[PDB]
């Protein structure tokens, strides 16, 4: 699926290398190599965070969808990418404001829907309905008809 | 006198030994019940907290 490679792309190499070499703190010998789900909470204490029963149980629910009682390495990477939200070691904002200038091609102060449609089709994918619809739900909150720099920053947080 | 005292002490031996063993049995029963109660308490805490978060939303 595309979530596995998106998690690959949204996380830096040093972080994931340390994550895996440090997950290898539970394995000791003559083991399957994949530790029980609950032990995952313990590696998190090593990470420096102090999560809570609600998030812990939810996050537990975020692994092992098919119901094997065990976690693989790709689910491991997607959950880790889904845990700390400080992606890209802090997404920038200045060049991003330049990119805000980029979304607008009529120099008005905001992003028109037509400008978004041309921007999206310039990638190579055409327009489908769920695309723009979901992109609007992600970007906007009150039907203001445009994407300003706050909603701009919010929508793509962590994305490189 | 010595013989009767020794016999009394034998009766005491068995009585108190049994008491102690019974206490140990009770200890195990109380231990498993306490573990179950702690599990249930953690369950209830989690449930209440999740409901509270949903409520806040």
């Amino acid at each position: 699926d595309d979530i596995y490679k998106a998690a690959v792309e949204q996380l830096t190499e040093e972080q994931k290398n340390e994550f895996k070499a440090a997950f290898d703190i539970f394995v000791l010998g003559a083991e399957d190599g994949c530790i029980s789900t609950k032990e995952l909470g313990k590696v998190m204490r090593m990470l420096g965070q102090n999560p809570t029963p609600e998030e812990l149980q939810e996050m537990i629910d975020e692994v092992d969808e098919d119901g094997s009682g065990t976690v693989d390495f790709d689910e491991f990477l997607v959950m880790m990418v889904r845990c700390m939200k400080d992606d890209s070691k802090g997404k920038s904002e200045e060049e991003l404001s330049d990119l805000f200038r980029m979304f607008d091609k009529n120099a008005d102060g905001y992003i028109d829907l037509d400008e978004l449609k041309i921007m999206l089709q310039a990638t190579g994918e055409t327009i489908t309905e769920d695309d723009i619809e979901e992109l609007m739900k992600d970007g906007d909150k009150n039907n203001d008809g445009r994407i300003d720099y706050d909603e701009f920053l919010e929508f793509m947080k962590g994305v490189e | 006198e010595a013989e009767k005292a020794a016999d009394e002490s034998e009766r005491g031996m068995k009585v108190i030994e049994s008491r102690a063993q019974k206490d140990e049995e009770k200890m195990e029963i109380q231990e498993i019940q306490l573990k179950e109660a702690k599990h249930i308490a953690e369950d209830a805490d989690r449930k209440y907290e999740e409901v509270a978060r949903k409520l806040v939303i």
